[PDB]
């Protein structure tokens, strides 16, 4: 019912234990499907069979898996999912995924059943605000930023004085412009360093982090009167 | 100081473990002294000097986990067709003589596992032969009664064996040399799968169809050297293959033995009397028996005879016998059969190789539903002289039930079954298929508690000892397997009635533990006869400890067992007591949420409340 | 950052890890430590085990000062204001620095152990019985650590309360200004200001504290390798303004072993008796080379009958002295050096007593390894804490003892401090002494084969069997003999036996006498060695390292400029070590620096000289040229200065350590202490025997530039995997045996033999 | 049952190390054309030493199968049939069985079960 289906992302692990396509029935209206709180950047739906009147039809697929293989496909299987049985439309008893008690009565779980398949509803599910990104920082914030801008699919660049040269925000970037110097001053303060910095390497944007440019109006006026987007507020304001 | 002759593998070891390494090193040297080779005690043809022995023990103290050794400082006997470095290789043929400058690997097992070698033993020269006649070292006696044949190929180590010296001792089986002189001598006698123990420095004799092979004088020391021998060697031994996962370590008590319809006896008379009553024993132990022509069998049989397999041997020693060594040194019913292969070509050999081909189809067809054959080891127990008389028709005889076997692909099992009037032993060949081993042993226990109840079992010529605890088996090791972890709580637990549907997938018990805090128990409206419960893992927070046994199951079985398994149950994962997770029955809320669901989690297992 | 660990369950906004170096320039944010509970108590619970479960190393941290404001009644009664931090009373379970006392450095018992092989020494307590003395007065675990004083010690503050003792030489001791006395249990209460102040008697004291110092262990032991900035408190002894922290079970989240005994006065019978007058008899066992193939008979007869002086340069690396002079029973050490004290590099014995050229020095706890000296004698196991206590001035006779009668004395030590019961102390006394020293050859196994050469069994030490194979002579089969009487060791499991030490052409076997004694281990040995098999077309895994350096660069050549102004201002390699090697050899300098860029070294031996320092001979004969070790060897060498000596050649892995061979260039140490550098290896000793190294042409300046990368692990060291195949080896060597031939025939002369004899002053 | 149906996209594809072609020069192309082609179908390519594999190759010719084509020709071969309707190169292939013996054809099977050891690990 889940992240088995055709071109859904685990798919492959019924191609492993060298399962076959059979069909693609709907149980009976017994039925209720829930999305499990996402954990893994697999998003998992499971099965729950009601007493009744509420539940509805959901859409399967069924497979052939060699009782020589059943093993090894189930050893894949994580908790709160299970192998039992479903209900076809039909009436013919089957072995399917379903899942405990515990699995749907978690918080963040959603009542998918309205969509009536697991497919449905990744649909009705599936807007980035720059291309590279430059942290006017060091240390532990710059770190972070990245992170979020990594999830994002956005590239970032760091800025370093000569005894950061090391430093994990440095690693973490996709690129990186050493300013030369030590002192605060001489580099993560100097302005036209920075600009400069965002020019090489065509950052559209500058996200200050707190301390150092970032509460500094001058700066915030220097990105904006050469068109690079100052992520904070306008000098006025500050 | 004290005797030693007929102590078991255990014996020895409960003396070292108590004993100090020199007054154990002077046991295994009295021991040494006691024995002669040569033609004084045909069964030695070489035995360690003390020097040897003291290298051996001093390789021996040099290991620091001795008390794991399971064979340590334990002697054994090789068949002088096996390398042993310390010692000459013979193949019971003096001019043939050679000394090996490494271990048989098999050997060389048996030693990391703390044994100790003590002689090459006799045998029919080249391995050659059924009855142990047919060495310039001697004839070997029967181990009872010295106007009788020990049996062979592997004369010296039966004999050995027999009478105590040592508790195991090696030989070699192509078509019965590991089984007809473990009846004549009161043993058992383990003829492994093929190429289970390597034959990598044990002289080829039939290479093809060759195996290593043991003589006991109780299961329990079989096992262990079952368990140190049966190793891979792939890239030296070219007929070498693993054993696969999984092994079946218990027939069912309902295994189908099958028994051949014509059992020629060839003139005797007394060994009849035992067979039929092994027999009746079987099926006393609750197995079907089943009575089936043997045909295909001893068509099998009868290409060996006739077919090119003698090349084989041919092939070993040709280079050999073209030196032209003096006649003395030769055995000429031997060296005669040996130069039977210079009538047979490459073409020959391929036509009898069909015709091999042509018979296994129908062998296993036969097979399909059989567990087990059971088989006398052999029809007669030949007397010195009456093979001196007839030197080729009384092996050709005694081969009658033997010969198959490796032509198959099979395992097997000589086991004995008790004495005649005159006081000789015979006894029964349990044959089973490929990678049966473990299960033959537990199936000779169980006949054994049958045949020789209330622990009448003799051993070797120790007429008047009993076997009390010597023939227990620990099974395969959990080494061997491969499957699921899996939990059972219901009615699948060890006694309820469902515990079958995991003997038939093969599962094996691996613990008893309970649940994390997290779990209720429920006992389910009863539809069939049987009643289910159904587990719940619950987070309000008002959960017990509930009680699981977990069993492995092997992966290409777990398919047959959840087939098994309808609606509301299923299969999914539980939290043992120690935050492991395991796979384990679990059940739908439906199935719990029903009109005559019961609580039952105050009992704290589903045991308590049936 | 030398260790940095976090719960992984909490969110951590950091920007470090182990390896990191934090400076004070910017703002001194490590991480920040955020929980998410159910709700505020649930948080603050959630965030104490954060806390408890947060391990940072190398610096200060405001750890401890967290935990305690974190688990308040403050902060959970959350009776928080903006001034509340301003008036809160934070108190360390912990003692501070008040003076530093010339050389305290955190140690425990028996130290770092496991890695002799390695060239990683144990470190621990120089005097080892008034260290555990010491532990046990209070009530310790005998695995506690403590404090080593070296000839004065520290004013601590004490913050919190404990029960403190000292123990070894005599030293004036003050609670709050009262004199305090030795080997009792004081109790100290806090604001209490312990110092210890100068050793009067001996050399070094102990002070130990209930419970423990409470420091991270590194490769198995919180002892201090202040060499290789490694263990004890960060690395060094302790400065003005540290914070030690203790083990108050009460107030501690802590690994460290809870103390077994109730405190004790140590019984008067069970202290050692120090020397009264600068003056000692020293228990040795003879060995490994105090015998007349390598010493003339009466230089050994006057080793044992004079008298001793001990040099100002002493100290944990060893114990230099002052006597007779050498008469040699060679004329040269072959291939592995001129002067005849050279010998092919093998392992040495704890408390052996190393000729380093024509003067003696006893190897101590931080000592070297894989060395190149022959030596006499080994100072027993339970002898050592004399050489502990020595002082420069002091005098000392060694006095020759059998394997049984070390065995005793030892024993007697482990009784003593077990039980702590009057009488039990055995020491030195005349009817213990053996008449005359002894042969330190145990059995020779005469050759037999190409591959199967003699065997020499030597005693080296209370502790260990050194075998020697072959003639003195290198030969790469020979090397493989030795990994396979190892492996032959493990197919048996020998019991016993601790460690075994791969050198050129040797291997030490290190042994515990309680489970195996010197006869036994002996036989089974000359046993397992007629099982080894082999064939000359073995093959080995080898990695190969190609590793820059910068040849003769400022901080190899200043290396020997501190030598000729502080030891030996001239010498016949002296004033330019390589010099002397194109010289003796008869080539130009740059012949030499040519074979060091183009040979292939074989790393024979790990630990030539400290953590991992290989020992290596380059794969070509042709690239073998004749030298000599320092006579005497240097006290000081830069980290990554590559080294010379007779044909072998070495990298100083680690940053000042004593040495000997020519000095010829720079590259990287072989050593990477936090395993952080960029390469696939998984300890911090980067090379195995039968590795290969090759070197590659670079600058000094573009060295210093691969050197700070690489300690920040940002530079990609080439290694690759392969195999040494012995057959292709054997097959490549005739394809040149003329070539070799002809150079090999070639090499020594007269000239050699001059410069053999000057080297010999 | 269950026989396989697909290999994944993942397979592995092993060529070999040594190919040679004995002079051939357009062959190669296609060869090397096709291997591209592999690969781009998302398998991964393995280069791999077919030693063993040529070892067992030519077992079939220096070795004792021949004997197979001999047993079963032999009893025709012996009528003597008119030379015109034999073909020489074959009938003397075949005749070269006469060579060897059922010791020889053992010792040959022995060859190959020690190089199937090494290739099925392979």
């Amino acid at each position: 019912v889940g992240a088995h289906l055709k071109g859904l992302p685990l798919h492959w692990q019924l191609q492993k234990c060298n399962a076959t396509y059979l069909s693609s029935p709907k149980t009976s209206n017994n039925y209720k499907l829930y999305a499990l709180p996402k954990v893994g950047p697999v998003l998992k739906p499971g099965l729950r069979r009601v007493n009744d009147g509420t539940g509805s039809q959901i859409q399967l697929e069924v497979y052939s898996v060699p009782y020589d293989r059943f093993g090894d496909f189930i050893a894949m299987v994580p908790e709160p999912l299970g192998i039992g049985s479903v209900e076809l439309e039909s009436g013919e008893w089957v072995k399917s995924f379903i899942c405990e008690e515990f699995g749907y009565t978690q918080q963040g779980t959603v009542d998918i059943t309205k969509f009536g398949g697991f497919k449905p509803y990744i649909e009705h599910i599936q807007k980035k605000p720059f291309e590279t990104v430059l942290i006017a920082n060091r240390g532990e914030i710059a770190v972070r930023i990245m992170k979020t801008l990594k999830r994002m699919g956005i590239k970032s660049v760091a800025v370093y004085s000569d005894p950061d040269k090391y430093s994990q925000h440095v690693t973490d970037a996709d690129f990186s412009v050493a300013l030369h110097g030590r002192t605060a001053a001489e580099t993560y303060l100097d302005i036209d360093k920075i600009i400069n910095a965002a020019k090489k390497t065509g950052a559209q944007a500058i996200i200050p982090g707190y301390g150092f440019l970032s509460e500094n109006a001058d700066f915030s006026d220097r990105c904006s009167q050469e068109n690079i987007v100052f992520v904070g507020p306008s000098g006025d304001a500050i | 100081m004290e005797s030693t002759l007929g102590w078991s593998v255990q014996d020895w070891l409960s003396f070292h473990s108590k004993s100090t390494p020199t007054k154990s090193l002077e046991l295994l040297e009295n021991l040494l002294k006691s024995q002669k080779p040569a033609p004084e005690d045909p069964a030695w043809i070489s035995l360690i000097p003390v020097e040897d022995l003291h290298h051996q023990w001093n390789i021996l103290q040099s290991k620091s986990n001795k008390e794991e050794l399971p064979l340590y400082g334990v002697p054994i006997a090789v068949k002088d067709n096996i390398d042993y470095k310390g010692l000459p290789t013979t193949a019971a043929c003096p001019s043939y003589l050679y000394q090996p400058t490494r271990d048989s690997y098999v050997v060389e097992l048996l030693r990391d596992a703390g044994a100790v070698v003590i002689g090459k033993t006799n045998l029919d020269q080249f391995a050659t032969g059924l009855v142990g006649t047919r060495s310039p070292y001697g004839k070997t006696p029967c181990v009872f009664n010295d106007k009788y044949v020990s049996g062979g190929s592997s004369a010296g180590s039966a004999s050995v064996v027999g009478r105590g010296i040592v508790p195991l001792s090696l030989g070699t089986d192509t078509a019965g040399s590991g089984r007809v002189p473990a009846a004549l001598n009161n043993l058992i006698g383990l003829k492994p799968t093929k190429g289970a123990f390597s034959c990598r420095g044990v002289v080829p004799a039939c290479k093809s169809l060759d195996c290593v092979s043991v003589f006991a004088l109780n299961l329990s020391d079989a096992e262990i050297a079952f368990k140190v021998m049966n190793k891979p060697d792939l890239l030296e031994d070219e007929y070498s293959r693993e054993f696969p996962k999984n092994p079946i370590s218990q027939y069912p008590k309902d295994l189908t033995i099958a028994i051949p319809k014509e059992v020629p006896w060839f003139g005797e008379t007394e060994n009849p009397k035992l067979y039929t009553k092994a027999v009746a024993s079987l099926k006393n132990t609750g197995a079907k028996i089943v009575v089936v022509d043997f045909e295909p069998l001893l068509e099998l049989a009868r290409c060996l005879y006739e077919g090119a397999w003698v090349a084989e041997r041919y092939c070993a020693t040709r280079d050999f016998l073209a030196t032209n060594p003096p006649e003395s040194s030769l055995d000429e019913t031997v060296v005669n059969i040996i130069k039977g292969a210079v009538k047979f070509d490459a073409a020959d050999a391929f036509k009898f190789e069909y015709k091999r081909q042509g018979i296994l189809q129908k062998v296993n067809l036969l097979l399909k539903d059989i567990d087990v054959l059971c088989v006398p080891t052999c029809p007669l127990n030949p007397k010195l002289e009456e093979v001196a008389q007839e030197p080729v028709l009384v092996n050709s005889r005694q081969g009658t039930w033997t010969n198959f076997v490796n032509l198959a692909d099979l395992a097997a099992l000589a086991v004995p079954s008790g004495f005649r009037s005159d006081g000789l032993p015979n006894g029964i060949t349990l044959i089973g298929k490929k990678f049966s081993d473990y299960a033959l042993l537990d199936l000779a226990k169980r006949f054994f508690s049958v045949a020789f109840p209330n622990n009448s079992r003799t051993y070797g010529k120790f007429v008047d000892r009993r076997i009390t605890v010597e023939d227990e088996l620990d099974g395969p090791s959990k080494d061997t397997l491969n499957g699921v972890k899996l939990a059972v709580v219901g009615a699948h637990l060890k006694g309820l009635p469902l515990h079958w549907q995991l003997q038939k997938c093969n599962a094996t018990y691996l613990s008893s533990p309970k649940t994390s805090n997290n779990y209720k128990l429920y006992a389910l409206p009863k539809v069939g006869p049987v009643l289910k419960p159904g587990l719940r893992r619950v987070n309000d927070g008002t959960g017990s400890q509930i009680q699981l046994e977990v069993y492995s199951v092997p992966y290409d079985r777990f398919g047959d067992f959840i087939a098994m398994v309808p609606e509301p149950l299923g299969i999914g994962s539980v939290e043992l007591e120690s935050g492991e997770w395991v796979k384990s029955f679990i059940c739908e809320e439906f199935g719990y949420t029903q009109q005559g669901t019961v609580d039952i989690t105050k009992f704290g297992g589903f045991k308590p409340y049936i | 950052l030398t260790s940095v660990s976090f719960p992984s369950w909490a969110r951590v906004d950091t920007w470090v890890k182990k390896g990191t170096n934090v400076s004070a320039e910017y703002d001194p944010t490590l991480a920040k430590i955020i929980v998410h509970g159910k709700d505020r108590n649930d948080a603050i619970m959630k965030l104490n085990q954060a806390l408890n479960e947060t391990a940072v190393y190398g610096c200060i941290t405001n750890i401890d000062y967290l935990r305690s404001i974190a688990s308040s009644k403050m902060f959970k009664e959350a009776k928080v204001a903006t001034k509340v931090l301003d008036s809160f009373d934070y108190k360390p379970c912990a003692f501070e620095v008040l003076a530093p006392g010339a050389n305290t450095s955190v140690q425990d018992y028996p130290g770092r152990t496991g890695y002799w092989r390695i060239g990683v020494p144990p470190s621990g307590p120089m005097d080892s019985y008034s260290f555990r003395l010491a532990n046990r007065v209070v009530g310790n675990n005998s695995k506690s650590p403590a404090l080593e004083i070296t000839l004065n010690g520290p004013k601590l503050l004490f913050h919190t309360e404990t029960v403190i003792a000292v123990s070894g030489g005599t030293v004036s001791c003050t609670l709050n200004d009262a004199q305090i006395a030795q080997n009792e249990p004081i109790e100290v209460k806090r604001g209490d200001i312990l110092s210890v102040g100068k050793v009067t008697v001996g050399c070094r004291a102990y002070l130990s504290i209930r419970g423990g110092i409470d420091v991270p262990e590194y490769l198995g032991s919180r002892s201090t390798f202040a060499m290789g900035n490694m263990g004890g408190y960060n690395g060094r002894i302790l400065k003005l303004g540290d914070v030690l922290f203790l083990n108050q079970p009460e107030l501690s989240v802590s690994s460290l072993p809870a103390p077994d005994f109730e405190p004790q006065a140590a019984p008067k019978s069970l202290l050692p008796t120090l020397s009264t007058n600068k003056d000692w008899k020293i228990g040795v066992t003879c060995g490994p080379h105090g015998s007349i193939d390598l010493f003339k008979e009466e230089y050994i007869e006057q080793f044992f009958n004079d008298k001793w002086k001990v040099h100002y340069n002493s100290n944990r690396f060893g114990v230099r002295l002052i006597g007779p002079k050498p008469k040699w029973a060679r004329s040269d050490g072959g291939e592995a050096g001129l002067h005849p004290s050279n010998a092919h590099d093998y392992v040495y014995s704890l408390g052996a007593i190393n000729f380093t050229g024509d003067e003696p020095v006893i190897i101590t706890c931080d000592g070297p390894s894989l060395g190149g000296f022959v030596c006499q004698a080994v100072v027993a196991e339970a002898e050592l804490w004399k050489v502990g206590q020595l002082t420069p001035g002091d005098t000392i006779q060694f006095v020759p003892l059998s394997y049984g009668v070390a065995r005793q004395l030892k024993e007697s030590q482990d009784k003593s401090i077990d039980n702590f019961e009057e009488g039990s102390l055995l020491e030195l006394s005349d009817d213990k002494i053996l008449p005359k020293y002894e042969n330190p050859i145990l059995a020779v196994l005469p050759k037999k084969s190409d591959l199967s050469p003699k065997v020499t069994y030597r005693q080296a030490g209370d502790r260990y069997i050194l075998v020697e194979y072959g003639e003195l002579e290198f030969d790469l089969n020979i090397c493989y003999r030795i990994n396979r009487l190892i492996h032959q060791v493990e197919r048996h499991q020998t019991v016993g036996i601790v460690e075994m030490s791969q050198g050129v052409r040797s291997v030490l076997i290190e042994f515990d006498g309680s489970k195996i004694n010197q006869k036994a281990l002996l036989k089974c040995l000359i046993a397992y060695e007629s099982e080894i098999q082999f064939d000359k077309n073995w093959n080995v895994k080898s990695k190969i390292f190609k590793l820059p350096m910068a040849f003769e660069d400022s901080k190899t050549l200043d290396c020997v400029t501190r030598y000729r102004e502080t030891i030996r201002s001239e010498a016949p390699w002296l004033p330019n070590n390589v010099d002397f090697i194109a010289d003796v050899n008869d080539i130009d300098r740059n012949d030499v620096k040519n074979m060091l860029y183009s040979a292939k070294f074989m790393v024979l031996g790990l630990g030539d000289v400290f953590l991992g320092s290989p020992c290596a001979v380059p794969l070509d004969p042709r690239h073998r040229y004749l030298g000599t070790k320092y006579n005497p060897s240097r006290t000081y060498t830069a980290r990554g200065v590559v080294g010379i000596g007779g044909m072998y050649m070495c990298i100083y892995n680690a940053e000042g350590s004593p040495g000997g061979y020519q000095l010829v260039g720079r590259t990287i140490t072989a050593w990477d202490k936090l395993v952080i550098g960029d390469h696939p290896i998984d300890h911090p000793w980067l090379l195995t025997p039968f590795d290969q190294v090759e070197f590659y042409p670079v600058t000094e300046e573009e060295l210093e530039v691969i050197i700070e990368d690489n300690d920040n692990g940002k530079f990609k060291i080439d290694v690759e995997e392969s195999i040494f195949d012995h057959k292709e080896y054997l097959a490549w060597i005739n394809e040149n045996i003329d070539s070799i031939v002809a150079f090999q025939e070639a090499q020594g002369g007269e000239k050699a033999d001059e410069f053999a004899r000057l080297i010999q002053v």
